[PDB]
């Protein structure tokens, strides 16, 4: 009934242009990803996500984080997220297996602007790792 | 005590169901059992009462031509309550003539079926009576007929058909009649086309979605509720296009297009909106086929953006450069027009199938004039629109290459023959687009001459230049410098006066083929000096001006003259035959034309 | 006794310190001594109590990542009072980053310092390992750095070029770093294009000053007001444009091309304008380069005035009059256009270069056709603009000499051949602009006999004139007289009938080119009489009406006959030779059109 390739390739299309669309905005992409910043260690960022259980909890996460952001962008690049949740959740259906479901503030409030940009870039650092460990037989 | 029942009400169903309700008491915070009395005021006059927990009752077989009066009391249901005051009673009186049902709305194909009890001065006639008459045009066979009762007429259509719009009257109007004695009352059955094609664009910036539906069909019945109702599904749309129960109201206006149109935003963008439009009409509610989308799927593919058309120096080729659109992010078929500038244009077409070319080279009939190119663009699987026209974009005049040919040029004389300084006016015409290619920036007259070597002059845009010829001999080489360079294929031109004695032509002879055409015969001798070829000169006789040339080659020996000819005045055709070291002794006749 | 205080706060100032104010008791009406201590929770734990007779508190060299709990209790200053109860005690949290300042907020090439003290696990790093970059891309260079103390780290920033935008942000972000390891925090710069370039004018009535600036830069950073500040020195602009002391605002409205717009009235024409734009924000102001302006120097030329043109008496030159310009007083040179009236004016220029020549005089090929004229004015050392178009001038269409030449007319005979004295009615032709200037009154017939001598009989404005015609010899000139004398070239025809025979023409000859061109040839005979011209007449073969002539230069053999011929009709074609005694024998043939 669900045809499952029409799935991936839907789930990449949208990462790809989730990742794009926030490629657009100029200031983020000379930022270094990798630098670490003290601080902002609850922010999800680069620490293997090498299961869907992982992979869900950060997007949940990270969809926590933008739902307090007062930009339009990132609210519709959140609705993004949550029809990417739901889809993770279609998928681990595919494959059969069960999926369950503060500080921030203190940061948005001294230090909006390197909170954001670090979140974001980290952000377009999850898509490209789980797009990168889509194929080698993602397992819950 | 608890108060009197109020609130009562009273109501006949469509099959003769009686139903009576009155207003529960929420004022008390314990559950009242109703005592009701109704009294039937009918051909017999009956009364009776019940009790009933709920506040509803239901008395079947409602009689025609019937009062009926209603009284309610209630009373505690737990404990020694007490009877309250019985409520006002509420009168009400039936109607005679009978249809099951009234009216029917369905599609081509259903099996209608419809019945009347018919009253014929104040008789029910048998079912063998009743008649059923479409529209009072023609009879409906009996075979449709059938007999529920010998009072309730039966018929039936299997198999329906679409009930075609009769102006105004879009349904069928069945009388059943005492066979030609026929009343007024007549069935209503309603097959109506609710198939719309609706066009749904999400916004250039994936916030906000824009759908687009034409009522082309609906606009035909009036009075009825048509509206679009919207479903959205948490994830994608149903395989099969389904009604979800639950659904909402999707305010939407038309507009001067004829299309409506409205927007949802913000968007939730994978999260699938089944819409469809349902018209409550009086018979219910017809209910276009739900069709589901994903917004996704028909964003809008924006014009390209930043596009430039020029000319490929070198090659001659229509280059055309542009950007892909910020959305959509799938791959693109690409269509392009081309062509001439000007107020009138024909449009050269061509499609790009790979979204990796942001660059094309193009073929044009015209290489150097003024080009008007507009872009549009699609998803390559066209689940999508066609971007409008870019803005047009323009060529610029640049040469493509230095020239092929150069320009055929030919001497004036001018000054007395003993004189040797003679003004040697040197008269060319412009090259064509396929010697000069583009353009020919400027003229470069290179003499040569045994004293000063070679050296040239440059002559500007005139195809005449007037110079003094001293020495004996003197060579001349005209090039049509582009922006590039200089023509690569040129002719030279000697002029010299002692070998200008130097005949070549043995015969020639003119002939008058028309009033716009000559033809030119002539025999050559055999040449010692090396004849690249002639130079028929031809004027008006015993004039000066009217002096027109042709450069004719020599391996030829008939020719053909074209002019607005002047047949009164004789004409002198002097063919100049040219050689490798100079201008040979012209062969002169005189001929009509 | 005293109330505890009040309104206790607390900041980190720029300079890496800690300021502590607090509200103190106005219903108090004695002085107070205030208790304040404080508990450094930092890497150090320090806590103390100090004495203040004032609000206000300072602690220097704060440490990173520390906390600070302040209390303050109050007491009467003067008699024997009693120490009020303590304030509340407030909380601050430093972090790991401490700045020098944290932010600077400037204009473009100023001199820009940042100072660091960077924690990292309670140890406050060498300033020799404290290192900065400007929003994570690049190390700063290492001659930019300096150490105010071997914690307090020093960064410098010369020649400040304006921060080109990243993004929405307007400043540069600055983190301070154990090299690899750093904070949360960020810095920022804030530089803009501040050297702006406002375009000031006068009007053409010197009565306004009109300032225009576009800030496309300034609407990026909000929160803070803009304004145009300036200054009012008495006479001229001095060399160094600065702001003096004293400074005055002036209102503004912005239009709908984004430029905010300044309308100045009355204006000091002498006194120079310091001006510029200042920029009050919340972390400070910037003012824009202060420029002067002087208004004279701004002044849009205004057009020449009173402009009539006319064509010169009896030379047929373009004369233009005009008015200077009230301003400027200066000398100007005068670019006049000029050409034809209608849609298209063939625009050609004249340089004037006097200023005195309020009039001037040109060339033109028609002496009364309209004419479209505009002057315009620079001054002379080109320190200013061109001024507006004069008025366009027109011409009258009016003669301006005598007629150059009077028209050509021929003979036709009436009468018998044999009797002598015959009707010749002269028919002419009207005289276009090319000899009849632009107008003709009337035309003359002056005659000129052997009995009868010389006599003029005036005609007016018609085109024939049938006269008897008796004597032998009979010279006949026609005069085109406009409005102010008489045509100058006229055409003598004579009349004898000895001379009647005399034959000048061997041949004629006629082919038809086409329906609408006739074309003609004719050999002449070797005439003894001085012949000026012939006179073609053709005619439909056989007729007495369809008569038509034109007259032909003797001198050519060819004539072009463009006239409505019937094909069916065969035309006779007579050439009449004219001299000087009389008309000659006519030449006639006959030949198809």
């Amino acid at each position: 009934g669900v045809p499952i390739q029409k799935v991936q390739d839907d789930t990449k299309t949208l990462i790809k242009t989730i990742v794009t669309r926030i490629n657009d905005i100029s200031h983020t992409q000379s930022v270094s990803a990798k630098q670490r910043v003290t601080g902002l260690d609850f922010i999800p960022g680069l620490h293997p996500i090498l299961s869907l259980s992982k992979m869900d909890q950060t997007l949940a996460v990270y969809q926590q984080v933008l739902t307090s952001l007062p930009s339009q962008n990132v609210l519709q690049i959140a609705n993004d997220l949550e029809n990417l949740r739901d889809l993770l959740h279609l998928l681990a259906f595919s494959k059969s297996c069960s999926l369950p479901q503060e500080s921030l503030d203190g940061v948005l409030e001294a230090s909006l602007y390197s909170t954001e940009v670090v979140a974001l870039s980290r952000l377009q650092g999850s898509l490209q790792d789980i797009l990168q460990q889509l194929d080698v037989s993602p397992e819950c | 005590k608890p108060d009197p029942p109020l609130g009562l009400h009273m109501e006949v169903t469509d099959d003769g169901n009686l139903k009576i309700s009155w207003d529960s008491q929420t004022m008390a915070p314990f559950p009242l059992q109703y005592q009701v009395k109704y009294l039937e005021n009918s051909t017999i006059v009956r009364e009776a009462a019940e009790i009933v927990s709920a506040t509803s009752l239901l008395v079947d077989s409602v009689l025609p031509g019937s009062s009926y009066e209603v009284q309610v009391r209630s009373k505690r249901l737990d404990g020694s309550g007490v009877w309250s005051d019985w409520s006002s009673p509420q009168v009400f009186t039936t109607q005679d003539v009978v249809y099951f049902p009234p009216k029917i709305l369905t599609s081509v194909g259903s099996n209608a079926s419809f019945h009347c009890i018919y009253k014929n001065e104040n008789q029910i006639i048998s079912s063998k009576q009743i008649v059923w008459w479409r529209n009072l045009a023609e009879k409906i066979p009996e075979i449709q007929y059938s007999i529920v009762s010998d009072r309730v007429s039966k018929v039936t259509f299997s198999n329906l058909k679409a009930t075609r719009p009769r102006g105004k009257f879009t349904y069928d109007a069945v009388y059943c009649c005492n066979e030609q004695a026929c009343h007024h009352r007549y069935a209503e059955l309603y097959v109506i086309d609710v198939n719309i094609n609706i066009s749904c664009e999400t916004d250039g910036y994936l916030t906000k979605m824009t759908c687009r539906w034409s009522p082309s069909t609906i606009q035909s019945l009036v009075g009825s509720t048509v509206q679009l109702r919207y479903h959205r599904r948490s994830l994608y749309c149903p395989d099969s296009p389904s009604i979800h129960p639950t659904s909402e109201p999707k305010n939407c206006v038309l507009q001067r297009d004829g299309f409506y149109e409205c927007v949802f935003q913000p968007i939730f963008l994978l999260s699938g909106y089944t819409m469809w439009i349902r018209i409550n009409h009086s018979l219910g509610s017809l209910d276009s086929p739900p069709t589901c989308v994903l917004p996704d799927s028909v964003v809008k593919p924006l014009p390209p953006s930043n596009v430039k058309a020029e000319i490929t120096v070198n090659t001659g080729l229509l280059k055309v450069s542009w950007e892909k659109p910020v959305f959509p992010e799938n791959n693109l078929q690409f269509q392009i027009r081309y062509g001439l500038s000007g107020k009138e244009i024909q449009w050269k077409t061509h499609e790009v199938f790979d979204a990796k070319s942001k660059s094309a080279s193009l073929l044009v009939s015209d290489l150097c004039a003024v080009y008007v190119v507009q872009v549009r663009c699609r998803r390559l699987d066209g689940l999508g629109y066609w971007s409008n026209w870019s803005s047009p974009a323009y060529t610029l005049v640049m040469d493509v290459k230095v020239p092929m040919r150069g320009p055929e040029f030919w001497r004036k004389m001018d000054g007395d023959v003993t004189k040797k300084e003679r003004n040697v006016t040197l008269l060319w015409k412009p090259l064509t687009k396929n010697d000069s290619l583009c353009s020919v920036r400027r003229y470069v007259v290179k003499h040569r001459t045994a004293h000063n070597g070679t050296w040239s002059e440059d002559v500007g845009n005139r195809t005449n230049l007037t110079f003094l010829w001293t020495e004996p001999a003197h060579t001349v080489t005209v090039l049509a410098v582009n922006s590039l360079g200089a023509s690569l294929v040129n002719f030279n031109l000697t002029f010299s006066w002692p070998m200008s004695k130097v005949s070549a032509v043995e015969s020639l002879s003119a002939y008058p083929l028309s009033s716009s055409c000559v033809i030119l015969s002539w025999t050559l001798s055999p040449d010692d000096y090396s004849l690249l070829y002639l130079v028929i000169e031809w004027k008006i006789l015993n004039e000066d001006d009217g002096m027109k040339w042709l450069r004719i080659p020599s391996n030829v020996k008939k020719f053909y003259i074209h002019d607005n000819f002047i047949p009164i005045e004789k004409y002198q055709f002097s063919l100049y035959p040219v050689f490798m070291e100079g201008v040979g002794k012209p062969k002169i006749i005189n001929g009509f034309t």
